[PDB]
């Protein structure tokens, strides 16, 4: 798996791959690793498939119950903590989750929280999570600036997943792009690495290691 | 241990050696492995001394309470209570028990209960570490409807051989005779049985 | 193991 | 030490068409190198036009199917005989599977049927409840043999339009029930050749708006 | 455990135990709340039949639930301490899970929920 | 979680805590504040097992804050440290213990004295003039033995603390991304923004 | 720490009408990390072709070893070694290391220059010969290759058709394996001409 | 978590045109010791079902008691206990199958392999297997332990598929079963010569045969076998 | 693997299946498990495939040199003695399980050798994963004074039992008949009861389907 | 395995069952465990079939080479060669061998060699897994200077019981008679010995 | 031993190697040169097990130098890399293998081309445009995939290398105390003193 999400001038970019593996067996190339909790909240999934998928859809139900009870959309901090307090109760049981709760609210603004299965919860501007996180970091950090445009930010997030998809054996399939603004999240399409790699190689002139 | 119980014409006889060991040390050389759970229902104990004692004590309690309400229990009933304890607690018990008793209707009966907690009704039964050496001998020499004296000789010769070959077995040969006449205890010393 |  | 799991072998296969869906599975049941049965069905009609198979450890497979069938029954009681949609069934099965997250059902589950728009649907599950809708899925012992063949023949992967310099891909299109059954039969004969746990018989369950139809085919018995 | 249904309906549709609890409030010293444009003020009566009191240590009528919310009351004094304690615990629990202090409405809704629970629970008044 | 230091001087307690949060071969964050304010004049830094640290720190914070509201009164640093020790002392014989080591720096307003307490995950409490948890101590203790004086000012304490951080940055294997320094005194708790 | 699945890779060989094909992926990695996308696993000694999957150091070592041996063979015999003979040489050499084996899955392919018969063969790591009319598979995606070859293959394919079949077998197998892919090479071998093609495949 | 102590070996069975046959030897082994020789491992339930059990004998005796109690419970408030509401083989099996799986799921299995053979009220043959894991399967021939490896091959030469069942008579079927029991006696080290055999026919009903012996055995060729290679004498 | 050996009137016959496995995967669907040690001494092998081939060839080589040295036709006991002493020396690490059979001036012989170096004599023997299925047939139908045609029938029926009932065995039946005074006749694929049925579809691709990046002529000549 | 050798008036008799097992499967039900190392020196093999065969083959080689130089070896000499191999390679061998032979001077002799590689000269010897069950029986029934027919009955009855109780033992009872007259092989089938 | 990188550009090979030598919780040295000159136009960097690294590097150096004297001729980088691989290939099946990973950067004077070879301790050789050993690759490979071009100058290569070192200094857990950079070209081997 490879997932990232970073904060910038124009909000939050979220990007993930779509590969699922059982050892060296590529089980799927079309997995949804971004969960749509609500129009303003997103959640990324890395680690055990079931653990992430089950508990983040459960998280969405807890966020829905919050806004029914409190007549107000749940904060990104509160939403991430419900998840972090949940996995903490199961600490040592063997849950495997590396998640990122991304969203916008009025009081907080654009916010990203890293939450994992050993109970770590961290607010931050940039995070990469998964087996190919280091590959995504390499490209993302070396090209990251706060003053990126919405167009350039979307591409960098896509390009960082592609970099990881290429080098990491347990990442690939396709890239899923999201952009989170003050108005909510916006889906920016599914991008197959099969076509995207050659498109990027040709137009960018990168990936010279590969036989063109 | 070397233990056995043998049915015969007038009833049943229980037999046992008297050795208790902790490894190769003999903790007790005059042990009584023949134990009363009821007037005319007795049992031979093999395996863990702590487990077999605890079990026999519980069975004795159950049969005493049985007698207060429903009168004298059958030998089968006693074996069922042993089995129930041995079977339900098979993971925490090391007990090989032979149950032997005398009814007036059913005469002499012998039930054996191995490690697993299964029950087996037999004409005669042998058990304990020293029993392995006398399967051949006992099978060749056992006959049904023996006399009291023949059964005593059968048990004496059998346990004599078990004792001779098994290091875990030895001491004296105790016996308990169960008939309509009553309960008779017998003992036989090394000087007699060794030179059989 | 599990499916990642 | 007592090992509560076992491998009963066999393999299953689900393909979704435009207005139909198939769920196939061989009828061989094995343990180690012995055949237990040459005809032991593991693809079941669960009602509401949902077909299901839970391949792997047959005891856990049977238990899961049995529980889902029962879940369908109570869904009718509690919700005024409402038809359980394939998507609702899938989510329900996730909770069944994840319910035993710390003592899993050792099975690859596949269900098939029609979605609420009348289009063919196949859902696949891992042993602990992660699920996904797909056009195509093989599961079980010979999944690794069958699946790449399906990628190539159902989803036309790695196939480019001739003479287009590998620029234009072969276009995706729905397959007919006739073409799908051909791919199923060829998939299973190939799997039978190269996998020892696959053989004896092939049972296909086809799901259309009209109902659930069955088809059976012999497979090599060696 | 003591199970008796103490709060129950009467023929005319009244729960007398709840209504008699209001009589206890009516007996209690007067408390008043007035909110201005940028402030709220809580006034409280203290009966003057009690001289030789030590006002340093005597429980104050107005209690802080959190640093931003206060609670005054009328009725049984001993009963008020239980509600205040529960409210104070909930205030800290809310900060711990939501990472934000309670709203005044939320805190009120909680305290009111506790009061309601005692009107249809067995063994309690 | 790795480096937490504490220095009690004449009129204040100074806590320095590393900013790095590392998981695997990735430094996920370089601006982490490994401390919570338990009360206006009491600060607790922490280090140890992931998840446990923050969960424990916040649980203690809530309990001390609850006490402050109930009694309208601030617990002394000695009282808070004893409470924290007992919680850890309970914890070590639990089904799953909190693997958290803490330093509690506080200013006692009644005594007008700074106080530094070092408590490990077993519930082992000691009051010290200077303290550390983890491998940090193996460098800083000997350094402070030499350079520390009891009558030092807050400014002298900060220079003494700089000397520790420099030594750690020179000889420690891991990159801990510098420290956040906080001072606890009669006027409460404040953070040094430029270190 | 499983020598056969550290570096990853696959080889497949097929027979056709008066021709043989042998193909391999280009990946060389260190578990999850992809390192090289130029690592060819097919070599040739005269007209005999040898593909080797498994531990990369051994792949290289064996290539050098069989070059060594076939060169001395040629000097003494005054002729190029044939596929049937070379297959026996591979088997001998591997079994010589019976209790300290090279962690490899070699595959011989070629046409006998005297008889003109297409020949392919496979081996396990200790030299057991696996002769086959149809196809031989090897590597981390062998299961996938077995499935693809068993379904796609048919006898007496022409060189141009055989190319399509072996290529599609390799590509779709490689795409279902995490440790295989990153490029591919296919050799089409006729009696006295050999064509080598690099395939376009997904680079993840 | 258990380990089996006193064990029973193979149970073999097959379907024929009008019913089912089932057999199992009368041995209760104690490891390599052939301890008990009078053990009945075929237990009839009513006049239409026979349950054959292999594996741990203490757990077998527990299962006996359950089946015995099941007949009693079924008779309660049931005027048709010996008619329409009598116990079917399918009822008895499903009950056992439930228990076996529940026990394995509690990590405390009944260490057995069980074959429920019988004839349903509508005349259909019933033959189904269940074991300590709760694994169930049905087939024209079923066998446990060594029976699975040696009996099934022989019995499948008679009834290889469903369509062979109507062609197979009770004489042919019983002959194959008896032949299989002989082969097991030759080759299974934890088997005995003495065995029981039960036939449940839809017409003639339940026939329970006790104290059968393996016979017509080939041992004569042994005299010619000398040494282990070279030795001539 | 299923291998058997059966003695008859004027000689001995051995037989084998033709499946080679790689775990649950069928590697070779028609491998030869019957090996020639000398012209009239043949060997059926089960266990580790490489070891059976390697040990049979080594002893076969030494038997040929011994035959040339002594100016005599080789004896089955010589192969037996040489095999067992080799296998014993390696303490079972050479996983070769063999049924050795043949004719020589002394007569007709049938032996089995196990990996650790123990040998057995018999009129009928069976080794391999399907040996219990084969032995069940041999125990049921074997008798003294078998003819040539009866022994071939019995042997192949024993192999078939393995083929159908053992998952480790399959495909075809090889046979070798070694009669006294005659040349040994190796009957490769004596029975082929597992022929692959016609596929439902041809998967011959349109030319140009595969995307290509580079072409080049390879130089095989000097 | 169940094996034994018994000296008697005219010489010695070796006896053995015919079962070879791999776990609970019977690999060979007609095994010949009585093996010739010299004309009138034979041995009963128990333990590992591979080890006992390898040993017996080496001993046979040594005694053949002995005979070429020094004439017929004594039964003691043969037992010494067995011992030498068993003792010096005790860490890599699982072999329980009974050596039995006939001299004209020394008549019948029996030597037993257990796992350790020790030597023990006895009037009769029993060994193998099934021997445990007949220690009692054999000790009670053995007599010195028995006739040929009595010794045959003794061995037959003994191995019959060993076979009956031991799952690892069975098949036919082979015997080899060693006397001045020569070497005689005997065989006894289940139908005879089972119903003794 | 930890970080060794290599970048082959148009006219040179650039090797960057970390300066830290760490044993336990102490950085014993921060100026270690993890490289040896095998010949005037061939340089080898190394990383791995303590002791083995230098012992192996110097053993190779001696052998290549011996060859240079005997033939009065410099071996090509391809020839040297093959020699080194074979030694490691022998080593892995020894009683105690050399646990050393190396990069060989050389300039072939006959071809007038720079060449970079990456060889791990198993004897796994690959020629690359850029290489790394250890955890470094997990960051640098993806970074170089993006920013690397084959026609870059030595100065462009050094800036590309700075970009790698910065990323490693940001995201690596351990402090590796910067790198020593050396350039191999037609004029031989020289060290960049200010990096
Ligand atoms: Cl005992
Ligand atoms: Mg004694
Ligand atoms: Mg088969
Ligand atoms: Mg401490
Ligand atoms: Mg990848």
């Amino acid at each position: 798996t490879t997932t990232l999400a970073f904060r910038f001038q124009g909000g939050i970019i979220v990007a993930v791959d779509s590969r699922a593996t059982a050892g060296n067996w590529v089980a799927s190339q079309t997995v949804k690793k971004v969960i749509e909790i609500n129009p303003f909240l997103l959640g990324t999934m890395a680690g055990c498939a079931a653990d992430c998928q089950f508990w983040e859809t459960w998280l969405g139900s807890q966020c829905r119950l919050h806004e029914l009870r409190e007549k107000e959309r749940i904060s990104v901090a509160a939403a991430s903590k419900i998840l972090s307090n949940l996995v903490y109760q199961y600490k040592g049981a063997g849950l495997s989750m590396g998640t990122m709760i991304c969203g916008y609210t009025r009081k907080e603004g654009p916010t990203i929280y890293y939450v994992d299965s050993d109970g770590t919860r961290l607010k931050g501007d940039i995070f990469c999570v998964g087996s190919g996180q280091t590959f995504a970091y390499g490209v993302l950090d070396s090209n990251y600036k706060w003053d990126l445009s919405v167009e350039d930010a979307l591409y960098l997030g896509k390009r960082s997943i592609l970099a990881a998809a290429h080098r990491d054996a347990y990442s690939g399939g396709s890239v899923n792009l999201y952009h989170v603004t003050e108005d909510g999240w916006i889906y920016h399409g599914n991008h197959d690495v099969g076509e995207l790699f050659w498109k990027v190689k040709e137009e960018e002139g990168s990936f010279n290691n590969v036989i063109g | 241990t070397s233990i056995m119980a043998v049915t015969f014409k007038d009833g049943v006889i229980l037999g046992a050696d008297s050795r208790t060991t902790t490894g190769a040390y003999i903790a007790n050389r005059v042990t009584d492995k023949l134990t009363r759970v009821h007037d005319k229902i007795w049992c031979c104990r093999s395996g863990s001394a702590a487990d077999t004692q605890a079990i026999a004590d519980i069975v004795q309690y159950h049969l005493e309470l049985y007698t207060s309400q429903y009168g004298t229990p059958s030998t089968e009933t006693a074996a069922s209570v042993f089995k129930e304890l041995c079977y339900e607690n098979k993971d925490n018990l090391t007990a090989g028990i032979i149950v032997a008793g005398y009814d007036d209707k059913n005469k002499g009966e012998v039930y054996t209960i191995p490690l697993g907690g299964s029950v087996h009704k037999l004409p005669y039964a042998i058990a304990g570490s020293g029993s392995t050496f006398i399967y051949g001998y006992c099978d060749k020499n056992f006959r049904e409807n023996m006399s009291k004296e023949e059964t005593v000789d059968f048990i004496k010769h059998s346990l004599s051989q078990a004792i001779k070959w098994d290091g875990s077995s030895g001491g004296v040969i105790r016996m308990v005779v169960l008939t309509a006449a009553g309960v008779e205890r017998l003992i036989f010393y090394p000087d007699e049985y060794e030179q059989l | 193991x599990a499916l990642f | 030490q007592f090992n509560p799991y076992g491998d009963n072998g066999g393999t299953i296969l689900g393909i979704a068409g435009e207005d139909f869906a198939v769920l196939a599975g061989d009828t061989r049941n094995i343990t180690d190198y012995s055949i237990n049965s040459r005809y032991e069905p593991k693809v079941f009609d669960c009602g509401d036009n949902i077909v299901m198979s839970a391949n792997g450890f047959a005891a856990d497979g049977d238990a899961l199917v049995k529980r889902f069938k029962n879940s369908v029954k109570w869904y009718h009681f509690d919700h005024n005989d409402k038809k359980l949609s394939i998507n609702s069934a899938a989510r329900n099965i996730q909770h069944l599977l994840y319910g035993k997250r710390f003592f899993p059902y050792y099975v690859h589950t596949i269900i098939a049927g029609l979605d609420e728009d009348g289009k063919g649907a196949v859902y696949s599950f891992d042993p602990v409840g992660s699920y996904e809708r797909e056009q195509c899925r093989a599961g079980g012992a010979a999944a690794s043999l069958i699946m790449p063949f399906l990628d190539n023949q159902v989803n036309f992967k790695n196939q480019y339009e001739p003479g287009t310099n590998g620029k234009v891909k072969k276009p995706l299109k729905y397959l007919s029930v006739e073409e799908v059954i051909k791919l199923v039969r060829d998939s299973f004969t190939s799997a039978t050749e190269r996998h020892i746990q696959v053989g004896d018989g092939l049972e296909i369950l086809i799901v259309t708006k009209d109902g659930v139809r069955k088809e059976f085919y012999e497979l090599k018995r060696d | 455990g003591y199970d008796r249904a103490l709060s129950i309906f009467s023929p005319d549709g009244h729960i007398f135990q709840v209504e008699y609890a209001l009589e206890a409030v009516k007996r209690g010293t007067c408390a008043v709340g007035v909110k201005g444009k940028n402030c709220v003020v809580l006034g409280c009566e203290r009966r003057s039949t009690l001289k030789l009191q030590d006002t340093r240590i005597t429980p104050s009528k107005v209690s802080k639930i959190d640093s931003h919310v206060v609670l005054s009351f009328s009725g049984l004094n001993a009963d008020s301490r239980i509600l205040i304690e529960k409210a104070r615990v909930e205030a800290q629990s809310h900060r711990l899970t939501l990472e934000d202090p309670v709203t005044v409405e939320y805190l009120t809704r909680y305290v009111a929920g506790v009061q309601q629970r005692y009107t249809q629970s067995g063994g309690v008044r | 979680m790795d480096i937490i230091l504490g220095i009690r001087v004449q009129d204040s307690v100074i806590l320095a805590s590393s900013k790095a949060v590392t998981r695997g071969i990735s430094v996920l964050k370089d601006s982490d504040d490994k401390t919570r304010q338990l009360s206006p004049h009491t600060l607790m830094s922490f280090a140890g097992e992931a998840g446990d640290t923050v969960q424990f720190a916040e649980y203690i914070q809530a309990n001390i804050q609850l006490y402050s509201i109930r009694e309208d009164y601030e617990l002394s640093p000695q009282a808070v440290s004893s409470f924290v020790r007992q919680e850890l002392a309970k914890s070590i014989r639990s089904r799953r213990p909190y693997q958290v080591n803490v330093l509690i720096g506080g200013y006692d307003k009644k005594k007008n004295k700074p106080e530094l307490y070092q408590i490990d995950y077993l519930g082992t409490k000691v009051e010290l003039p200077y303290g550390a948890h983890g491998y940090s101590g193996f460098y800083t203790f000997s350094l402070l033995d030499h350079h520390y004086r009891p009558d030092m000012t807050t400014e002298e304490g900060l220079d003494l603390l700089k000397l520790c951080v420099q030594e750690l940055e020179k000889r420690m294997p891991m990159d801990f991304k510098g420290v956040i320094v906080k001072i606890v005194d009669k006027d409460g708790i404040r953070q040094v923004d430029d270190f | 720490s499983d020598p056969s699945s550290i570096n990853g890779g696959i080889v497949v060989a097929m027979t056709g009408k008066d021709c043989v094909a042998i193909a391999c992926d280009l990946r060389l990695g260190s578990q999850s990390l992809g390192v090289s996308n130029k690592f060819e696993k097919i070599f040739h000694y005269g007209h005999v072709f040898l593909g080797i999957t498994g531990l990369a150091t051994d792949v290289t070592t064996l290539n050098e070893m069989f070059r060594y041996k076939t060169n001395l063979y040629k000097l003494k015999e005054e002729r190029a070694i044939e596929p049937e003979t070379f297959t026996q040489l591979v088997s001998s050499s591997l079994y010589e290391r019976r209790f300290g084996p090279y962690f490899v899955g070699p595959v011989v392919a070629g046409i006998n220059s005297k008889s003109g018969k297409p020949f392919i063969a496979g081996f396990d790591l200790i030299g057991c010969i696996d002769e086959a009319k149809d196809f031989i598979v090897s590597g981390t995606a062998s299961d996938q290759l077995f499935g693809m070859c068993e379904s796609l293959y048919e006898p007496n394919l022409e060189p141009e058709d055989l190319f399509e079949t072996i290529s599609q077998a390799l590509l779709n197998a490689a795409d279902r394996d995490a440790l295989s892919g990153w490029g591919a090479v296919v050799y089409i071998i006729k009696k006295d001409e050999v064509v080598k093609r690099y395939l376009k495949m997904r680079q993840d | 978590t258990q380990q089996p102590i006193v064990t029973g070996t193979s149970v073999i069975s097959m379907k024929y045109d009008n019913g089912v046959i089932i057999a199992a030897d009368n041995l209760g082994s104690y490891g390599s010791l052939l301890r008990f020789n009078g053990v009945e491992r075929l237990i009839p339930v009513g006049d239409n079902t026979v349950v054959g059990i292999s594996g741990d004998i203490s757990d077998m005796q527990h299962i006996e008691r359950l089946l015995k109690d099941l007949v009693t419970e079924n008779a309660y408030d049931n005027p048709l206990a010996d008619a329409e509401e009598a116990l079917e083989p399918s009822y008895i099996f499903e009950y056992l199958a439930t228990v076996m799986y529940q026990r394995r799921s509690k990590m405390n299995p009944l260490w057995n392999a069980i074959i429920v053979a019988g004839v349903q009220s509508n005349g259909d043959q019933f033959l189904r297997y269940v074991n300590l894991l709760g694994v169930t399967y049905s087939s024209p021939t079923l066998a446990t332990g060594f029976g699975a490896h040696m009996a099934n091959p022989l019995l499948r030469k008679v009834v290889d598929r469903e369509s062979d069942i109507p062609k197979t008579t009770v004489q042919v079927a019983e002959e194959a079963i008896v032949n299989a029991m002989r082969v097991l006696y030759y080759r299974d080290a934890r088997s005995s010569r003495n065995f029981s055999l039960a036939i449940i026919d839809k017409n003639t009903g339940l026939t329970f045969k006790k104290n059968l012996q393996v016979e017509n055995m080939k041992w004569d060729f042994a005299k010619d076998i000398k040494g282990y290679g070279t030795q001539k004498i | 693997t299923t291998i058997v050996g059966v003695k008859f009137n004027n000689g001995v016959v051995i037989a084998a299946d033709t499946r080679s496995t790689q775990g649950p995967i069928v590697a070779d669907k028609n491998c030869a498990k019957l090996h020639r040690i000398s012209p009239k001494i043949w060997c059926a092998g089960a266990g580790t495939a490489a070891d059976t081939e390697a040990v049979t060839q080594l002893i076969g080589s030494n038997i040929e040199l011994h035959s040339l040295y002594t100016s005599r036709e080789p004896r089955v006991v010589s192969a037996l003695q040489m095999l067992k002493q080799h296998l014993f020396k390696y303490q079972g690490h050479i996983g070769a399980y063999l049924i050795v059979a043949g004719v020589d001036p002394t007569g007709s012989h049938l032996f089995s050798i196990h990996a650790h170096g123990s040998t057995d004599v018999g009129y009928y023997l069976s080794l391999g994963s399907g040996s219990l299925a084969a032995m069940a047939v041999l125990e049921s139908h074997w008798k003294q004074d078998l003819t040539k045609e009866e022994a071939i029938k019995l042997a192949s029926d024993a192999i078939q039992a393995g083929i159908w009932n053992d998952l480790g065995s399959g495909s075809n039946v090889d046979v070798c008949v070694m009669e006294i005074g005659k040349d040994a006749e190796y009957l490769r694929n004596y029975l082929t009861p597992n022929v692959r049925e016609e596929k439902q579809k041809s998967y011959k691709f349109p030319r140009g389907t595969t995307a290509v990046l580079k072409e080049s002529i390879v130089n095989i000549c000097d």
